[PDB]
């Protein structure tokens, strides 16, 4: 009990971080994609300004 | 008297038994510790570190 109760908060450790490690790999990403889609956006206004 | 000597040798022994269930379950209860004393100190610097 004592060794799986440190396996099991050490268990979820590892899938808290696999977990966060995709959601903080695409939030990451998400930045690009708003940058990506507002600097074609702001491109638009660059050539009309 | 032998055999009531050896009853107080049987008798006697229920002490030493007894002290060894103790002493079983104090001992291994330093390996339990020990194990997780240890093992969280490390991931603990890694997950509260």
């Amino acid at each position: 009990i004592i060794l799986e109760d440190q396996n099991c908060k050490l268990a979820k450790e590892k899938k808290l971080l696999e977990d966060r490690i995709a959601e903080f790999t695409t939030n990451l990403t998400e930045e690009e994609e708003k940058s990506k889609s507002l600097a074609k956006l702001k491109n638009k206004h660059e050539a009309m300004i | 008297q032998a055999k009531e000597n050896e009853k107080k040798l049987k008798s006697m022994e229920a002490e030493m038994i007894q002290l060894q269930e103790e002493l079983a379950a104090a001992e291994r209860a330093k390996r339990q510790a020990q194990q997780e004393r240890d093992e969280l100190a490390d991931e603990i610097a890694n997950s509260s570190g």
